[PDB]
């Protein structure tokens, strides 16, 4: 929820 | 609510909005002051953007068959802070910064007299001649500031990553080894790639303060409302470090990486009533 | 995944 979706990719 | 008597008739209603996402780890806390003065010919609100953009600035390992000593940092190469509109009863009239600006600190002030008079100086303190002035204030520490667009639906400053003070000198944004470094050795650990938190300035490491200002002007007589967007965000850029046991550390930029990672909002503007609301 | 998790 504190992210965009995907993480950045993690 | 807040309402200052300015002279001359003139009065500012002040309003302020605030709206945060923790998904794109940005919070506008927004300053809107009307301009309500009998002598004008136009409405006027002076927008005065400020809060906070995240670095999003992170670490990891880079997973797959000859990754394995291949690890990343993503980091902000660019802030981005815009005000956009497409109302035909609204332009901006003014912006600050107005010009490019290099220096660590940025101090700035806009000035309006009476009779629809602005006036803006690239310092703070300047005169006491104005019916009412708005400051900007930031810091900006190896990053430089430069207007991206403006015209008289759009605004858009760009805070980029310029020089930085390093162990081995000063290195340019654009050097594929900034932030690069051995890790003590082969014993995992991402973050060890890459320069310590003490060697990143605040932009790199926290994040950015905007304090950025635009005025929006409106006929008297058009439309009640008017619709525009507030976008906060950066552009991120990826440093790639592989540790070569016979030949050291090789470094990779993937420069623009992750682009307009950004927070929109929609606020309406009613200048008849003189108030704001957000929209989503 | 091509990525591990994100470090601070």
């Amino acid at each position: 929820d504190s992210f965009p979706d995907g993480d950045y990719g993690a | 609510t807040n309402i200052e008597n300015i002279g001359d008739g003139a009065e500012v209603i002040k309003r302020t909005e605030d709206v945060s996402s923790k998904k794109w780890g940005v919070t506008q806390n927004v300053q809107f002051d009307f301009v309500k003065d009998k002598k004008y010919n136009k409405d006027a609100l002076i927008v005065k953007m400020q809060g906070f953009i995240n670095s999003r600035t992170s670490f990891s390992d880079v997973k797959g068959s000859g990754y394995e000593l291949t690890k990343r940092m993503i980091w902000p190469f660019q802030y981005n802070i815009g005000l956009t509109t497409k109302d035909p009863n609204v332009s901006l009239i003014n912006y600050l910064p107005k010009n490019k600006i290099e220096t660590t600190d940025v101090g700035q002030t806009l000035g309006y007299n009476i009779g629809g008079n602005f006036q803006s100086a690239p310092s703070i303190g300047g005169n006491g001649s104005f019916n009412y002035s708005k400051t900007i204030s930031y810091t900006q520490k190896s990053y430089v500031s430069e207007v991206d667009k403006q015209n008289s639906k759009s605004v858009k400053w760009g805070v980029k990553a310029n020089e930085f003070v390093t162990p081995d000198g000063k290195k340019s944004a654009h050097d594929r080894y900034l932030f690069v470094q051995s890790p003590n050795g082969p014993t995992g650990s991402a973050r060890e790639y890459f320069a310590p938190d003490n060697q990143l300035p605040p932009l790199v490491q926290s994040g950015f303060n905007p304090s950025f200002i635009t005025t929006l002007s409106h006929e008297k007589g058009s439309s009640d409302t008017s619709e525009f967007e507030i976008s906060y965000g950066r552009n991120l850029d990826i440093t790639y470090a592989t540790l070569f046991p016979r030949t050291g550390i090789y470094a990779e930029r993937k420069h623009n990486a992750f682009v307009n990672r950004n927070f929109v909002v929609r606020y309406e503007v009613n200048w008849k009533t003189h108030e704001i609301k957000v929209k989503g």
